[PDB]
């Protein structure tokens, strides 16, 4: 009665049989920018069916010695669908997201994933150089991975200095292969400005860390993939001009 | 009162409510608008075909739809208007020449001889209807020539004609149609004449009792409630008129009622009364493709 | 307002065309009515 | 709450733990022939406890390469119990049936059975002879198998020319070894006459086809039997005379 | 009126209630007495992280 669940957005739907809950980040739904908070004078555009739907990224294979992955939003949806085109043609972007991560496994596999969102997930350069002119900084592809998504190098510190233990203060959810098989999170627009660019600043990042490593006996299925799907909700765009990829 | 297990069920065995009420549907169903619903526990997509019930996941419950005042028509889908179109049933060949000294032709009334209409009227197991018969009659070349013809209906039991000018053609009781070859086709209306309450095209059983063989079980499935007599045709004359004649019969099914639908046959027909086929050449219903994940 | 010229009912043409559907006897011929938006089992 | 179920008829009962539904064929219960539809003038007989009960036929072993079975009704119950005796002593017979087919298997076996009823299941002779005097016709034991039940030769066409795909229009139910373990169907009296003979004409036939073949790993139980049980409901007989077996 | 899929959501996209109301907490929370409860089906210890 509470394990089964169906989400539906636009022309897409998602079923699930073992996930039990919907984590609403910070207890607020995605809403449109009210007039008392808007700064842009122009009229934005609100498709609400061309962009508000479930885009399914590629799958990442969970290995026995994996280290975790991260995505940036709305970086992933900048080349796919009408969302990608609107974000490439418009300067001001605003939207909440609905994340849904699936990693199914038999009742004999064991493991646990931590699926969290990090508002303003600033990455860090791993290096002991203390002068700001020779210090290492993460490359562009390492900080804005894109639809492919990037992997961690040392997830215990989330590649951002902060420990992973306290990362549970963020809107998070576990994928425990004994109880649930997918985790979902509805996150609103989290930013210090009414609108913002969609190709320069990524509002937040998604984190999938295999805390309890995958373990199974011989003969079971070795290829355990993880699939993420994202639905931008209550999206607005403004400031139309020629297409700028980045 | 003295014994009440006999009254408790007698006054409990009345008509048990089996509510499946239908409604008068004039046009196709419209749709109602639907937004996105992010709720747990209420899943219209997850079904269970093992319950024997078909999925009820409609459009509004799955994707975000608009509303449409659907004005499309559904009248051409009713079985009345589905069987309201006449089709070929049987053709008789009357060769009244000098070498064929018979003069009359006889046709056992059996609409299971031509696949076009058989395939339709066999998708339902029990049918009850009134037929509208139409007889076109030409020569072998397709010509009309002013020769008067007599069609007699010989119900089961009556004596079948034995000659061109035998006494059976007096039709004192048998219905008969006299018409010239150069006139519009002869058309009559026949009622539901079965002794049963409905025609059945499939009768899983035998007509009579007794020992049934295992080599030539030629009597299996042949229901008598279907055979409705015979159709005799002659040309009204005392001497032979040297011509080859061909009478085609078309039947329209009106005031139709069908019952217990049935899968539509896939394999070709081989026999009239029996639903035979050949296990050597099983014609699959779906044409073959190259690969499965290569939709053409 | 269709008419029949003979006193026999089985000579009429299309006496009554009807719009009466009842799919719930072929599509949902079950004992306990399954709801449209709940889980079947 | 909906998986558990108990049927009870006469002196017999059937339990089930994983079957979830009761398919009422064509949405009509078995009832007695009302006086407005009766043609026989004599008074029929209605035992209602001697014949209305669950008769359990023999079991059929589902093999890895099985082809399906069929039974004819009321052919199966013509030599067993008071039903058999009433059907052998009476000329006019009328009754609905309640079918219940059980095929249990561990949570590691896989497969699916289609359990359907075919009103007027006329069988066909498999042969290309087109003349009606030399054409092959099914023998008596092949068309009225009896309590033993017969097997198919090519179930894709149901031995009747019609394809098995569209056979789902019939009152049917699946036995999917992952969800349910038995299927049940309540079918009323389906015939074009108020009463009919019980030894000449079989109202309908039962069909069990292994669509998804049985598959299991080594070490599991190989003997997976199928058991059918039938309960004639609201039975009437008329036209009493000496006993005629066939 | 002529097309109403556009009005059905415009008048449905108002402020959605996201009730998480807080209260004015002056001091730390006290406690209430509790006896032993031997009951089935009501388990406050079993959670789900
Ligand atoms: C003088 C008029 C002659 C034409 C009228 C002949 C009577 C027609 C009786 C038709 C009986 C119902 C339609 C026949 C159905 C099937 O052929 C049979 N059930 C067996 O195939």
């Amino acid at each position: 009665s509470d394990r089964v669940a169906q989400l539906t957005v636009g022309n897409s739907s998602i079923t699930t049989q073992e996930a039990a809950n919907i984590v609403l980040a910070y207890g607020e739904w995605p809403e449109y920018c009210p007039d008392t908070d808007a700064t842009a004078v122009d009229k934005p555009t609100r498709p609400d069916v061309s962009v508000n739907r479930f885009y399914t990224l590629d799958s990442k294979m969970w290995q026995e010695n994996s280290t975790g992955w991260y995505w940036k939003f709305p970086d992933v949806l900048n080349k796919t669908g009408v969302f990608g085109q609107n974000a490439q043609f418009h300067y001001l972007y605003r939207s909440g997201f609905c994340l849904h991560v699936q990693c199914n496994a038999s009742k004999f596999h064991q493991g646990a994933l931590l699926v969290a969102v990090i508002p303003e997930f600033v990455l860090a350069g791993r290096g002991s150089n203390t002068k700001p002119n020779e210090a290492p900084h993460p490359g562009f592809n390492t900080t804005f991975p894109g639809t492919a998504g990037a992997s961690f190098n040392d997830p215990y510190v989330l590649d951002s200095g902060v420990p992973l233990s306290q990362s549970l203060i963020y809107p998070h959810q576990w994928i425990n292969l004994r109880t649930n098989n997918c985790a979902t999170i509805i996150v609103p627009y989290i930013n210090a400005v009414p609108f913002d660019s969609a190709i320069n600043h990524s509002n937040f990042g998604l984190i999938v860390v295999p805390v309890s490593p995958l373990k199974y006996s011989s003969g079971a299925t070795t290829a355990i993939p993880i699939t993420v799907t994202i639905a931008p909700l209550n999206s607005e765009f403004g400031g139309l001009r020629q297409a700028v990829s980045q | 009162d003295p014994v009440e297990d006999i009254i408790h069920d007698a006054l409990s065995s009345t008509v048990r409510r089996a509510i499946t009420s239908g409604q008068d549907v004039n046009t196709a169903a419209g749709t109602a608008p639907s937004s996105h619903r992010l709720e747990t526990g209420r899943v219209p997509a997850l079904q269970a075909a093992e319950t024997g019930a078909t999925s009820n996941a409609t459009d509004e419950n799955m994707i975000e739809t608009r509303c449409v005042m659907n004005r499309n028509g559904v009248l051409e889908a009713t079985i009345s208007h589905f069987f309201s179109r006449s089709g070929l049933v049987g053709v008789v060949n009357l060769t009244d020449g000098g070498t064929d000294t018979t003069g009359y032709a006889v046709w056992d009334i059996d609409i299971m001889g031509f696949v076009q209409l058989r395939r339709k009227c066999e998708m339902f197991t029990y049918m009850r209807f009134n037929a509208e018969f139409t007889f076109v009659t030409t020569t072998e070349n397709g010509e009309a020539r002013p020769f008067m013809l007599q069609y007699m209906y010989v119900p089961p039991g009556a004596p079948k004609p034995t000659g061109r000018d035998a006494f059976q053609w007096q039709t004192a009781t048998n219905p008969s149609v006299f018409v010239k070859l150069t006139d519009p086709p002869a058309q009559v209306s026949v009622p539901f004449m079965s002794p049963a309450s409905a025609y059945q095209w499939f009768y899983d059983g035998y007509p009579t009792f007794g020992q049934h063989p295992e080599t030539s079980n030629t009597t299996y499935g042949q229901c008598p409630n279907n055979m409705m007599g015979t159709f005799a045709v002659r040309v009204v004359s005392r001497v032979a008129s040297q011509l080859k004649l061909q009478t085609r019969v078309y039947m329209k099914l009106k005031h139709v009622r069908a019952w217990i639908p049935r899968p539509i046959r896939s394999q070709p027909y081989l026999l009239k009364n029996f639903p035979n086929y050949d296990s050597s050449k099983i014609t699959y219903s779906a044409r073959d493709r190259a690969s499965i994940k290569q939709a053409n | 307002t269709n008419i029949n010229y003979y006193k026999d009912s089985y000579a009429a043409s299309a006496s009554r065309q009807d719009f009466t559907q009842d799919p719930k006897k072929f599509t949902q011929p079950v004992l306990d009515s399954i709801r449209e938006l709940s889980a079947p089992l």
